[PDB]
DNA sequence: CTGGAGGAGTTTTCGCCATGCTCAGACTGGCGAGTTCGCG
C-alpha cells in the first residue's frame, strides 16, 4: 500500500437551512455555540461519524474496506481475532514478546481497517493491540457570524405509558437555526502516512466522501444542509514549504455588498482565492 | 431618556400626537364616561389611515368650546399640533408589530411631558 | 430544583460534581446550569387543581439566587439584593413592567383561569418585540374598568408606575440573550415582592 | 417488499385566505412566523397528520394498512400486541436479548403499520420494540413574502358559569392572514426503503395524498386552503447523480406582470421550471 | 580459556467492606394650567 509523497491541506464550506447541525447532549438540545460571542460549533467527531458512513454505504463491506467501530459492536472481541489470525495467544493487558512480534497484529489490523488506517485509534485495552496515530486530522468547525437558535413548541394526541393521571395530550419542544455558514480546517502528512501505508485510491475516495458526504443523512432534524466549496493546497515535497497559517489566510469571506440585514442564503456572500506562494499549488475544482 | 422633540420617527410622531388630542378631549368634557382611548386606541395603532381623519374632527370640535370662552389655554393645543404634524408626510396605511411598539412608546413619552409643572 | 421533576433520580451528575468543585475551590460555576434553570421555569405550568388554592409559583426562590450567583461569579455583573428604582438596564426595566402588567389584570377581573403569565412568559423573555404592544393594549381595557368604578380603587397609581417605567427606554430588542433572559427574570421577582409590601 | 430503486425529490405550493394555517401555541394563537423577516411558517409535522388522517380515511383500516392509531392510544399496549404474536415475552426496558426474535417484532410492526413503514418512530419504551429512521423526509414551509396578520373582536351572549354580571356578556378574539402561498421541499431514500420494504403502490398512495391533503380538513378556523403544483425530479440510478439544491433552484417564483401591491389571488404570481440535468428526469404534470 | 561477579533486567509477594425526609403570604395606592404674523 504504496504511501502518498506530499503535504496537504483544504477547506471546506458547508451550509445549513431550518435545522440543528449537532445537538449538545447537556443543554437540553440546544445546538453548541460559544457563550461569550453567539458563534455556532460542530465537532470533528460529528464529521469523521458521517464519512464513515459514507464509506460503509458504497463499499458495502469490501475486504480491506470494513469500519473498526461498528455500530453497537464489542471491541475487545474484534482484537482476539488479530491474535487468532496471526495464531499467538494473548496475554492480560499486554503485547507479546517480540519472539513474534506484536507488528504482526498490528499489520494484520491496518491492513483491513480503512478507518484505522486513515484515523487511528486506541486499542490499549484488556486485550492489548496497541496505538496509531492516524495520518489525516481536523479541526473544529465556526461558523462566520453569530447564530440565533430558536425553540419551537408542539403537540402529540397519544400517550405512551399508563398515564392514569387524565387518554389525552402531551407537549414537546424542539430548537432550530434559521440559517448558518461553516468553515472548517485539515491536514494530511506523509510520514505518518508511511507508517501504515495510506494510499493515493485512499486519498480520491476521501475527496469524494467529503464532496457527497451530506446527500445520505437526511433526518426529521438536520432539515436542509450542503456542501458549497473546496480547495486542496499541494505542497511540492515531502515537508511543506510555508506555515499553515499564511495559506488559510488565502481565502477569505465577506457579505455581499447588496446584501443587508441578517443573511438568509448562500447568495449574501462572496468568496475569494488569493494567489499561492511558488512552493504550493492551488487545485480548487473540486 | 425622555420625550426627544427631534427624533422624527414617522410611529413616534403619531403616538404624540394621540396623546395630545387625548389631552384636549378631556379637557373639553369633563368626566366622559368613554374616551377615544376606549374606542380607538386598537384601530389606530394598527391601521392609521383609517381613523386618524376621523379624530381630527372631533379634535376642532373640542377646541371650538375652549376657544369661545374666556379659557385661554385655547391655541396652545393648535401650537403642538402645527409643531407635530409639520414632520409627518403621509399616513401609514398598514404597520408593523415593532412600529407599534415604537407608537406606544412614543405616545407615553409626549403623556408624561403634558403633567410636569 | 433543576430535576425535569421535583425528584432527586433526575439530577445530572455533571451538575453534581461541578457545584460541589466550584463551591469548595470557588472557581467559576459549571456553564450548562443557566439553560438547565431556564428550562424548567420556561417549561412548567402549574394548575389551581393542586392542594394551595393559590396557583403555585415558578419563579420561586432558590432559582433566582442561583441566577444571582451565576451572573455575579461568571459574568462579572452587579445584581441587588433587592429592588432597585434606578437600575436603567432594558432587560431590568422590561422584568419590572410585566409585573405591574400582571397585577392589573389579575384586580380587574377576579379568578381569571388563564392570565398573561400562563400565556405570554417564554416569548415576551424570548422576543420581546413580538408580544408587548398587545400587552399594552389590553391593559387599556383592564385599567378603564378600574376608573369606572365608584371608588376607582390604584388606577391612578399604575398608570404612574407605567409612565415613571417607561421613561428611561427608547425601543423593544428583537432577541434577547440568555443572561439578558437571566436579569429579566431577577427584575420580575424583585418589583413581584416590591407590592404586597406597604402592610 | 420490494422496495423502490431510484432517488426522488419534489416540491409542492398552496395557499391560504382568511385563516390561520397553523397556532403557535406559546405566543398566544397566532400564526407561526420569522420574527426576523415576517415569513410565515409550517411545521411539517402538520403535513404529516393531515396525510395520516387522509390515509386512515379512504383505506378503513384494510390489511396492512393500520395508520398506529394516534388518538388517544396508548403505545406500549399496541407493543405488546408485537411481543404476543411473536409468542415472546417482553422484558422490563429491552429487547429480547436473541438477535431472531429481536427483530422479528420489528418486522412485524413495519409490516402491519403504514405510518411505521413510511416515516418511522422511536419504540424504545418500557417495552422496546427498536427504532426506525423513515424513508420519507420533510422540511419546513416557508412563504414566499412577508405576512400581515389582522386581528378581529368578537362577541357572545352568554356566559360558562357564576358570574355576577348581572344581556351583551363576553368578547373574544381571532387571528387571521388575508393571503399568502407557502412553499415544500422533500426527499426519499432507496436504501432505506430497502429495510423498511416501502413499495410502490405505497408511492402511488402517497402522491394521491399529497394531491388531495385539504378536502377533508375543512373547519372555523382553518378556511379556505388548497394545493397548486407539484414537481417531482426522479433520477436514474440508485444513488443522485447531482445535488439537490441545485435541482431546487430550476423552480422560479415571481410576481405577475400586474402586481398592483398586495397580492390577492393565485393569478398574481408566475412559475416557471428550468431545464433538469440529463442524469434527472422532471415531471410536472401531477 | 576459563572463572567469579557486578550490574542490568525480569518475576513474586505483599493484603485485601460501610453514611441520613420534612414545611407557607402579603396590597388596595388621585399628575397641571399655555399664545401665532402683517403694503405698495
Amino acid at each position: 500500500m504504496t504511501a502518498i509523497a506530499n503535504r496537504y491541506e483544504f477547506v471546506l464550506l458547508f451550509d445549513v437551512e431550518n435545522g440543528n447541525p449537532n445537538g449538545d447532549p447537556d443543554a437540553g438540545n440546544m445546538p453548541r455555540i460559544d457563550p461569550e460571542t453567539g458563534h455556532g460549533l460542530v465537532t470533528d467527531v460529528c464529521l469523521k461519524r458521517k464519512i464513515r458512513n459514507h464509506v460503509a454505504l458504497t463499499k458495502e463491506g469490501a475486504e480491506r474496506f470494513n469500519i473498526y467501530i461498528q455500530e453497537k459492536a464489542i471491541l475487545n472481541e474484534t482484537h482476539e481475532r488479530a491474535y487468532t489470525a496471526c495464531d499467538l495467544k494473548p496475554e492480560p493487558k499486554k503485547l507479546p514478546k517480540k519472539v513474534e512480534d506484536a507488528k504482526r497484529v498490528t499489520d494484520w489490523m491496518c491492513t483491513n481497517f480503512y478507518d484505522i488506517r486513515t484515523f487511528g485509534a486506541v486499542m490499549t485495552t484488556e486485550v492489548n493491540c496497541g496505538q496509531v496515530r492516524g495520518p489525516v486530522q481536523m479541526a473544529f468547525a465556526r461558523s462566520v457570524e453569530p447564530v440565533v437558535p430558536q425553540e419551537v413548541s408542539i403537540t402529540r394526541m397519544a400517550v405512551t405509558t399508563k398515564a392514569e393521571a387524565e387518554d389525552n395530550r402531551t407537549m414537546g419542544r424542539k430548537h432550530i437555526v434559521p440559517y448558518g455558514l461553516y468553515v472548517a480546517h485539515g491536514f494530511i502528512s506523509a510520514p505518518l502516512a508511511e507508517k501504515t501505508g495510506f494510499s493515493d485510491e485512499d486519498l480520491t475516495l476521501f475527496w469524494d466522501a467529503l464532496v457527497n458526504m451530506f446527500e445520505h443523512d437526511r433526518s426529521a432534524a438536520r432539515g436542509l444542509m450542503s456542501s458549497r466549496k473546496l480547495i486542496v493546497f499541494k505542497h511540492q515535497n515531502r515537508l511543506g514549504n510555508a506555515p499553515a497559517h499564511k495559506l488559510f489566510d488565502l481565502v477569505k469571506v465577506s457579505r455581499a455588498e447588496g446584501s443587508s440585514g441578517p443573511a438568509r442564503s448562500f447568495a449574501d456572500y462572496a468568496v475569494t482565492v488569493g494567489q499561492a506562494p511558488e512552493g504550493v499549488e492551488v487545485k480548487e475544482m473540486l | 431618556v425622555s420625550l426627544d422633540p427631534a427624533r422624527t420617527d414617522r410611529p413616534y410622531l403619531l403616538g404624540r400626537l394621540f396623546a395630545v388630542l387625548e389631552k384636549a378631549q378631556e379637557d373639553a368634557v369633563p368626566g366622559a364616561n368613554a374616551t377615544i382611548k376606549d374606542r380607538y386606541l386598537a384601530s389606530a395603532s394598527a391601521n392609521p389611515g383609517q381613523v386618524f381623519h376621523m379624530l381630527l374632527k372631533n379634535a376642532s370640535n373640542h377646541t371650538a368650546k375652549l376657544r369661545k370662552d374666556p379659557e385661554r389655554k385655547a391655541i396652545h393645543y393648535e401650537i403642538m399640533m402645527q409643531e407635530i404634524i409639520d414632520n409627518i408626510s403621509d399616513f401609514p396605511v398598514t404597520m408593523s408589530s415593532d412600529e407599534q411598539g415604537l407608537f406606544m412608546i412614543g405616545y407615553y413619552h409626549q403623556r408624561k411631558a403634558l403633567f410636569t409643572k | 430544583q433543576t430535576a425535569v421533576l421535583n425528584k432527586t433520580e433526575n439530577i445530572s451528575p455533571v451538575l453534581a460534581g461541578g457545584l460541589f468543585r466550584a463551591m469548595l475551590t470557588g472557581g467559576p460555576y459549571p456553564q450548562s446550569l443557566l439553560p438547565a434553570v431556564l428550562g424548567r421555569i420556561r417549561a412548567e405550568h402549574a394548575r389551581p387543581e393542586d392542594k394551595s388554592r393559590y396557583r403555585l409559583e415558578v419563579v420561586t426562590y432558590y432559582r433566582a439566587a442561583l441566577i444571582k450567583a451565576y451572573l455575579i461569579r461568571n459574568r462579572k455583573l452587579e445584581v441587588p439584593v433587592s429592588l432597585d428604582p434606578a437600575r436603567t438596564d432594558r432587560p431590568y426595566l422590561l422584568g419590572r413592567l410585566f409585573a405591574v402588567l400582571e397585577k392589573a389584570q389579575e384586580d380587574a377581573v377576579p379568578g381569571a383561569n388563564a392570565t398573561i403569565k400562563d400565556r405570554y412568559l417564554a416569548s415576551a423573555s424570548a422576543n420581546p418585540g413580538q408580544v408587548f404592544h398587545m400587552l399594552l393594549k389590553n391593559a387599556s381595557n383592564h385599567t378603564a374598568k378600574l376608573r369606572k368604578d365608584p371608588e376607582r380603587k390604584s388606577a391612578i397609581h399604575y398608570e404612574i408606575m407605567m409612565q415613571e417605567i417607561i421613561d428611561n427606554i427608547s425601543d423593544f430588542p428583537v432577541t434577547m440573550s440568555s443572561d439578558e433572559q437571566g436579569l429579566f427574570m431577577i427584575g420580575y421577582y424583585h418589583q413581584r415582592k416590591a407590592l404586597f409590601t406597604k402592610k
